[PDB]
This record gives C-alpha cells, structure tokens and sequence, in this order.
C-alpha cells in the first residue's frame, strides 16, 4: 500500500529527499505524515501534507530545514530534510493519517538514512575462539553503513544463536557480534555474512583447537 | 505544542496478567489520541483510534479510555504477542506529538548468566588493533554491570556493550561487550578478565 | 407488481450510493478541519 | 404485499436520516466559511 | 395499490432533490479547497 | 443551556478568566462568542472561538490582551482578559453563534466583573426621614462590589417602591437609594438589604416623628 | 472593521403605534444582520436572523428588511412588551460589531414631579460625612435639571444623580440625587434646598 | 450572464475601478477571476475572489497595487488597480471560475482601459489618392482613445476592404488606415467613421483624378 | 509560482490536417489544466477542463491529454473555425498562470503582394506634417520587410507598420506602413518610394 524509496547515506550539512508512493484514493481525502525513529529511541513526528489542499505543518525542532512535497499526478509524497547532522540518522516512515479515525492506519517499510562522513567499505570478519556446552561465534567489525545479515552454516543452524545489535565506534564504523552455544563434542560451523551497501558477502569458519 | 507523557517508560509483567498504562497530555485534546504497537524491526501498528474505538484486527482484550488530559491503555489478559512497545499520539492540533514510549517486558524467574571471554584472533592482531569480547548469556533481569580489567586493576572503561531483545523462548537476555584496544597496549599486558555483577550471582564471577 | 419491485430495487441502489457519498463527504469535511489547523499552526 | 410495504417503510426511514445529515452538513459547512474568515481576520 | 405508487413517486422526488444537494455540496466543498489555497498563497 | 462562572473582582493591571459550559452538540458545528455590556452602555463584541477548528477572532481595541480558549472534553469555553482597567468593569455574556442563522440564539446569565482596587466591605444604612402622601426610604452607601438587594418589610411592601441604580462615588464605593410613598396616617417600615459579596444582611427601621 | 450605526439612539412612541428604526453598515454586509432585544437586567434575546427570517417565539408583528448597507426594523402595533432596547449585529466578516442601540420609550402625558428633601441622619453625622438626598417622583418627560444650593447661592454641583427605568404601570420616571459633603461643611451652613426645573412646572419649585 | 462596466481612460500613477455583475447563483459556490490582455499580447491573470469566503489571491507582478472587491447584496465584482502605467493599457475581462470543472466557463465582454496623459480629441481624416484594379482608401490619424469604426458608403461596400489595426504614435495618439480595391472604371466612395469617446462622426469622399 | 510554457508559439497548417500542441508546467499540476480559444475581438471560450473532459458545445474533434507536467491539445481534422489562438491555464495552486499562447495559421500557397504608394494629401500638408503610406495586399507568407527611401538612400526607418489578421476568404495578409514626417522634410525632398522584399518576388519591387 505504501512503498518508499531505498536507503540513503549522506554527509553532515547536506540534504536528502525520500519518496513514498500511495494510491490515488489516498491522495483524495487523506493525509500523509512522516515519522522517524532513531535506533533505540522513540517515535518522533516531523511533518505532514494534506495533499488535496497543499497545506503542510512541520515540527518546531525541524522548522526551517524540513520540506515535504507531494505530486498527485504520480501519487508520490516526498520528504526533504536539510542541514543534516549525525543525530538525524534514523529510520524514516511514511504513514497515512486517516481523518475519520484521527490516526494513521497504513505505514511504510521505513528507509535507512545515515548522516556520516564515512565511505562505503566492506567489513572484516575474525573468528571468536571458544559436561558443559561451549560458546563459539564471529566478529563483524569495521563496516559502513548498516545493516549486516548474519547466518550460520548458510542458515542451517539457528538454536542458541544470538546476533547482537551493532554499536557505533568512535571511528564512525559499526561493529556487530553473533555467537552460538553448541555442545563440546566435531561438526564445523561457518558464519555467513552479506553487506548489501558494499555488495560484499564473506563466509568464515571457526576451528580453535585447545 | 502539546506534550504527551507516557508513564511508566518500562513495565515488567507475566503472561495472563492485566496491565494498565497511561499517557497524559499537556493540555486538553478531547478523544483525539491514537495508540500504536511496534515490534523490533517493524513499523508501528494502529490499535486504538479516538481513544476508545478499536481498530481492524485488534483483539478484544485491548482497551482504551480517557478524554482531555489523562488517558489509559489496559489489557485484560497478557499474551506473548502483547509484549511490545506502545506509543500514544495526539491529533487535537498541529504539530502532532508522540509519547515517550512504554516497553512491555516478560516477567520470569531470576537467571544467572554463563559468562565467557574470547581473546583477539591472530588475524586481527596483524592489522594494528585488537578487540576482546565478553559474553553474558541467558540471564534475568536485564540490569547488570560488566567490568573490564587489563592486567589486574586497569579498570579501563573503554568498551561498547550490546544487548539483544528479550528471547521469545525463555524470556532471557544476552550481552555483548567489545574491549577495543591497540596492538601495543594488548602486547604490553598479559592478564585479561571480565568482571560481572548480577543479582542471580551471590558473588561477582570472573573469567580470565 | 414487477414494475413496483423493480422501481424499489432501483431506489435501494440509489440510496446505497447516496449513503456512500455522505460518509465520504463526512471524511472529506474532516480534512477541511485539518487543513485549517495546519494553516493556523504553520502561520501562527 | 406486506414485504413491499415493509421495504417502503425502511426506505422512508433511511431517507429521513439522510435528510437530517445533509442539513447538518450544510450547517457544518457554514462553519468552514467562518473558520476561514476567522483565520483571515486574525492574520490580516 | 395507488397508495404504494403515490408513496414511491414521493420517494423518487425526495431522492432527486437529495441527489441535487449532494452535487451542490461537492461543488461547494471544492470552494473550501480554493479558499484555503488562496489564504495560503496570499499569506505565504 | 449556557452556564457561566460566578462573579469576580480584580485590581487594575491584573487579569481574569471566565468559564462558560455548553452542551456537546454545541461544541460540534457551532461557535461561541463573548460579548460584554458596561452598565448603561451598549453591547460590545470581544471575540469568538470556532471550537471544531481551534480558530479565534478578537476585537481591535482588545487585540493583545484578550485570550479565549475552549476544551471540548468538558465542553467549556474560557475567556481570559489581561491588563484590566476600570472601564473593563462590565457584564460579560457568552452566546452561541448559530451558523445556519448567522446569529446567536442562546445566551448566558452574565458575570459581574469589577476592576477596582477596593476591598470587599459591608455597607452602612441610614434612615431617610420624611391630605398628601409622605415619602420615606433608606440609604445604602459605602459598599463594594455590586449588587445590593433591597426589600421592604421582608418583601411585604411593593407599591410605590423605587430602588434607584447605584452610583460610583469618587472614593471607589457604590451608593444606592430606595424610597416608598405611603399615606400620612402608623404602620412601621423596615428596609431590608443583603450584600452577597460581603455576606452581610441588615435591616433598618424608620421612625422619624416630626 | 465594519461599523453599525443605529438611528435613532432613542425613540418615544405610544402603545399601538408603528415604529421604524434603521441600522446602517459602513460597507456591504449582504443579509448578514441579527437584531436583538434586551430588557434591564436580562440577556439579549434573538429576534431576526438573516435580516428577514423571524426567530422562534418572536411574534409576527416584528419586521426585518434591508440588504447590503441600509437595514430596517419595524413594528406594526406596539405593545408594552415591545418597549425595550434593540441592537443590530453584522456577521459578514470578522470582527463582529454591534450597533449603537435604540431605546424604546413609552410616550405618555406630561407629569410634574413631587419633589422632596431629606436631611442627613444623625448616625451618619457621627462618622465624619453627610449626604443630602433630593427626590423627584413620577414625572414625564425624563429631561430635568436638579440644582443644589447650600445656604443660598453655593450652587455646589458636587452630587450624583440616579434615574430608574420607565415605570411599567404609569410610564413615569424617578430621580435620586445625593449631595455628599463633609461634616464640617455641613455644620458650617444652615440652609439646604433643591431647585428643580421641569416642563410640567410653570416655574421651578424649591423644597428647603 | 456577465455584465461589466464601460470603457475608462486614466493618467499614469492614477487608479481605476472596474465592476462586473453576476447572478446570485454565481456569488454562491463560485469564484470570479480578472484576466487582462494587452493588444497583441497574451492572456495575463491578475486576481480572483472566492465571494462566499472573502478571500483573494493576486499576482506577484501586481502585488501591492491591485485590489479586488465584491458585494453579494448586488452580486457585483469590483477590480481596483493602483499605480497605473502605460503598459497597463489592456482589455480587462471577468470570468467565473467554476470549481467543479477547475476552469472559467462564462466570460465578460471586456473593458477598454487606457493609461495615457492625452485628452479626448476628434480624429482628422485625409483622402488616400489612388486592366488592373486600383486601390483607394482613407487615413484615420490623431485620435484618442480607441476605437474607431470604419465603414464605406455607409456600410454598402465590403468586398476588398481592409481596415488595419491602429498604431500608437510617439505623440501618444492613434493612427488607423483602411483601403479598398475596386476596378478602374465611376461610382463614388465615401469612408465613414465614428469615434465614440469623442462622440464625433465624419464622412469623407475620395475623388483623385489623375 | 507555476510557469506554463506553450510550444510552439505559432503554427502553420491546412484545413483537414491534424495538429498537436503542448503546454508544459514548471511543476506538477495534476489534471488541473484548462484550454481556451480566443478569436480576434472576442473573449476566450472554454474548451477542455480537467485536461480531458470536453466542455459544452465543444466539437468532438478536439482532444486533451496529459497530467502533472506535460500536456497536449490535438485536433483530428482541422476546419476554418478551429484556426485561432489557444491559451492553457493551471488551477493546481494560486496564483493562476496562463501559457504563452499558440496562434494557428491557415497554410496556403505563396502569393505576391500588390504594392502601392499614396502621397500625403494636400489638406494634411496645411497642418504642419505629412504621412506617406505604402500598401501590401494579398500576400503569403506573413514575413516581409518594407523599406522606406526618401529621395534615394535616406533609408529613414521612422515609420509604423500594421498587419491585419489572416483573411477568412483567401487566407492572405495585408500590411499598412505609414511614413510620418514633417512638412519641411517632405518639401525638402522630391523622390519617395517603397522597397518591399518578399518570398513570392524573385526580386524586390519598387513603387515610386
């Protein structure tokens, strides 16, 4: 119902423009709102257009650097945010404010927008070396930008797997970790990863012998 | 503008219980309030509009009330699907403002974590840096403090922690702390440990 | 009479379409409330 | 036929409710005139 | 029955007047779109 | 239909906030206007809210110091007037502007608002001492604020009674008079008064013998 | 804004007559005009909306007309209930503005007032001030001039007058003038009178 | 359907006010727009009122010196243009913007408005003196303001007649020409003209003998 | 605001052909566009509203299309009534703006003008000025250059031209150029000619 544009990466001080296409019935007697959510933070409203009127209302903290447009001929809603800063990195959604309810019923998938001065680079994988079950895993470090999909044995192992959220190091890159808990007693384990922005996919084994 | 205050920010409850959360507005907003539910890695889902009228697909166990300034979301019998984060939003006047957010936790018994430690791999030590990781697995509650100690007292505090969501199966957490340091600093010292303090532990354990 | 029954069936269809347009107008008239609230918010 | 008379009585009730909502919309649409006159007066 | 036919003829006339007022409201509701566009254009 | 708040008394330079509660049907597709009337002067419009829109329009002479609010959850309309002056003493009404008529149909009872630096004090009554009928009465002087209800013989005498409007003396207090015309020829007459703001009720007789 | 001018401000007429009043706007207001009627000690009552359409409970003898700038309220046959004050109000554009106001008086024959005088009571003279009151009762018309004279020529002019509404029974007025003065000023003089000039009096009367 | 006011002539720096009366149904749920067209130039929009709201929207190049009013009691729309200049000389139309279509359906006849410092004066006619057909005509020069109606033999001759548009000389007056092509071989030809602003009508013959 | 660009500004076509013109907007205007047709000495006539819906009395041969930014007016078979000027206008947002304009010309064969010259009348020479006129009659196409030459090389260039509309009968044009000069300047010279260059002329003709 609500299709948005792909993920984007910008540098601070620069701008971005995110699209969101809706149906023709939406651009007639409905409204579209743009809400963002920083990783771990709460929902934060930004602005909304009433497309049949052309009116718009923005937030106070964003007043002056946010611009939302919408063309009814293509039934697409655009959101432009200027003067980007590091804290602007968040997942931006577009929802359809339904006036009869006084709420937003349909939502979009969300867009990954990162405001950083780093360049797109591939990660670096290193093995984490292990009547009690042992612990084994891998380390996903030094990649930009999010995200990284982690799978074990090409997705054949799922019990006891814990893929942790990625932290933002002081260097500006992301570091992620994933582990598994298997018994002591033979079979090999290969952690599989794929970084879509860098278009890189690597598979690393773990064979620590004590 | 209008300020929406959600109390409490977090809540711990078990399956089957009834829970009551509030969302106070800074000024009168009539019935204009919308409650939502968001899962990790998902867009919010509309549950209650006009503060009372339940939305499509919303089960009957949910409940909305309140008008003007004080509002209330309540559940009659908790279920595993109900445990998520909830955000209220007003539609009385622009600009629209959300609430703080109320995360719902699955209450369970106290569990002690299985702490581990992994030294930096050789392949990383050839690139100029090293990263030590400490694992905390399958514990409850979430509050815990991991202390890094290079050689014995360095008590560095130059690491980054990361905790997963509450597990769907056993309702337990897991922590990942990475001790990033230079190669020379790693080659200068010999002992590396991970001190963890937990309620389920009578005394803090150490893995060196 | 089949002519009366057919006329009733035609009136029932017209009222169904009339009822749908009223509910649409009620929703569309709620936009005009939001549109004036957006102008007053963005300007004031 | 009693079925035709009952259907007519149901249509008469629906038209009475439809007529009441139109008169309400006409009054409510007069507000939108005042609301825009109030915005134009307070701003200009 | 002539009473049923007369009642149907009265309902047909009421629906014709109701249909005319809806089309008028749709046109009059289009003004409210222009009126808000004129306020937003003259002010902004 | 329209219930307002009680009477108020303020000092110059200060403010006031008067409420007026209406029905739920009034807060939906109707408007409320605030009109004041000084004693002896004409009707003067101040402002109005269109509650379903939140819009408001005020008067030019009151622009900057008047504020009208309304909460639909309680269906109450509030009127706040700042920078009060002595001429602001008037009876403030709330009327329901009916859009289909283009007029105000229902009205409120009115609120007594006095902008003066005086304090609430009880009055002081003194007898007015009288084939032609004589004239007898009493004097209501030195009270603040309005009003005073005057009755003769606990309300038993009404023929020939003339209760005059109260004047505003230079000292800031009010002075009122009421008389009666009875024949020459015996029965006693006691003027009864009650000042609601000071919560004082006094009864004074008249026995002038010539 | 828009200015509403009501001519005349006052009118004198008898029961049964027909009366015509106007309310001119500064600019075109279409049919947007609302006429009201207010009684002393009462809230205004709506009579005519859209300049022509009579309101609920309004008797048929009332009449509205006019569009744009010149308007007219008229009554076919006056009755005691009809005598009150009337205010027009425009609804073309904000801010809404009322008219000046037209008070309707009951015309009657000329009457001469029964003038009286009351010296200050003893109990008041003990508090430091004194107040002399002069009464004018049951006269017509309303225009009159009361002259205070301490001793003989003081011609003070330091009093406050107060007139009731037109009596419902005989359509006559009554005036109350209070001569406020100090105790020493009262004890300094001996003669106190009240000079009244009226149309019903061939010569001004005096009560000393 | 749309009746406008008569032609006007003003001096630069001065103003003008043009009326346009419509039906009562037009002043209810319709809008009126004012569009001008300079001689030879294209259509140029100026402003419009939405009469049931009192709102108005003007053009950028005219912002500050244009004013459009409308009174519903007479169903008349007025257009006032201030700070007149020579380029403002144009034909001003009033059209009824129909909201259901999103267009203007009915139009007015147009008003001749001239912004010049000249005075109304009568023209001066002079004869243009002529197996091949000859050419004969007249010269209409030194009149102000437009227009001039040209007819030959009181309107009896129309074949081969070419009345050219009037040019604006540097002196500020208008010059117009009209010719005819008749065979060589007798009948007389008299060019008839009438200047409505100056209320002057003259008829001139042509008898050039070679 | 919004800019409407009509391409081309002029067009030459014959009766019966099909013609396609465009009107591009500076930004998205949805279906809000209105096409008009104006005749010389007439008010514009509405033809197409909402970019597609034909208006009352408009023949079916007309055609509208386009949405957002690019639009198109087209005719299936041209007829003499169809030849006129067309202006598009947007109604998406205020201020409303028209297009440049597209004049439709009747294409015909090449024609050579019958050039004439008329000396100033005597009656004009008594008033202080003189005006020489040169006539160009029944030619095609419209582009032409008339050169005034006082005595022989003066090549003055101090005249004013005027061209009628395309004739309804033979689709030909006519030009009127007036050579205004002073009486002394006219009396100072003796030869006066009119040099005209046209496509239908193998060489420029001269009438002196």
């Amino acid at each position: 119902q609500l299709v948005q544009s792909g993920a984007e990466v910008r540098k601070p001080g620069a701008s971005v423009k995110v699209s969101c296409k809706a149906s023709g019935d939406t651009f007639s007697s409905y409204a579209i709102s743009w809400v963002r959510q920083a990783p771990g933070q709460g929902l934060e409203w930004m602005g909304s257009i009433i497309p049949l009127f052309g009116t718009a209302a923005y937030a106070q903290k964003f007043q002056g650097r946010v611009t939302i447009t919408a063309d009814e001929s293509t039934s697409t809603a655009y959101m432009e945010l200027s003067s980007l800063r590091s804290e602007d990195t968040a997942i931006y959604y577009c929802a359809r404010d339904n006036p009869t309810f006084g709420a937003a019923d349909s939502w979009g998938k969300g867009t990954l927008v990162t405001v950083s001065s780093a360049s797109t680079k591939g990660p670096s994988v290193f093995p984490l070396a292990p009547g009690g079950t042992a612990a084994l895993g891998c380390l996903v470090k030094d990649y930009f930008p999010e995200p990284v999909t982690v799978s074990w044995n090409s997705g054949a192992l799922t019990s006891g797997v814990h893929t942790f959220p990625a932290v933002l190091q002081s260097s500006g890159l992301y570091s992620l970790s994933s582990v598994v808990t298997v018994p002591s007693s033979t079979q090999t384990y290969i952690c599989n990863v794929n970084h879509k922005p860098s278009n890189t996919k690597v598979d690393k084994k773990v064979e620590p012998k004590s | 503008d209008i300020q929406m205050t959600q109390s409490p920010s977090t809540l711990s409850a078990s399956i089957g219980d009834r829970v009551t959360i509030t969302c106070r507005a800074s000024e009168g907003i009539y019935h204009w309030l919308a409650w939502y539910q968001q899962k990790p890695g998902k867009a919010p889902k509309l549950l209650i509009y006009k503060a009372s009228s339940l939305a499509s697909g919303a089960p009957s166990r949910f409940s909305g009330s309140g008008s003007g300034t004080d509002f209330t979301l309540t559940i009659s019998s908790l279920q595993p699907d109900d445990f998520a984060t909830y955000y209220c939003q007003q539609y009385s006047n622009y600009p629209l403002t959300f609430g703080g957010g109320t995360k719902l936790e699955i209450k369970r018994t106290v569990a002690a974590p299985s702490v581990f430690i992994f030294p930096p791999s050789d392949e990383q030590l050839k690139s100029g840096t090293a990263s030590v990781v400490c694992l905390l697995n399958n514990f409850y509650p979430r509050e815990a403090k991991v202390q890094w100690k290079v050689d014995n007292a360095l008590q560095s505090g130059n690491s980054q922690e990361s905790v997963t969501e509450q597990d769907s199966k056993d309702s337990t957490y897991s922590l990942s702390s990475t001790l990033t340091l230079s190669k020379a600093d790693y080659e200068k010292h010999k002992v590396y440990a991970c001190e963890v303090t937990h309620q389920g532990l009578s005394s803090p354990v150490t893995k060196s | 009479m089949k002519q009366i029954e057919d006329k009733i069936e035609e009136i029932e269809s017209k009222q169904k379409k009339i009822e749908n347009e009223i509910a649409r107008i009620k929703k569309l008239l709620q936009l005009t409330v939001w549109g004036i609230k957006q102008l007053q918010a963005r300007i004031l």
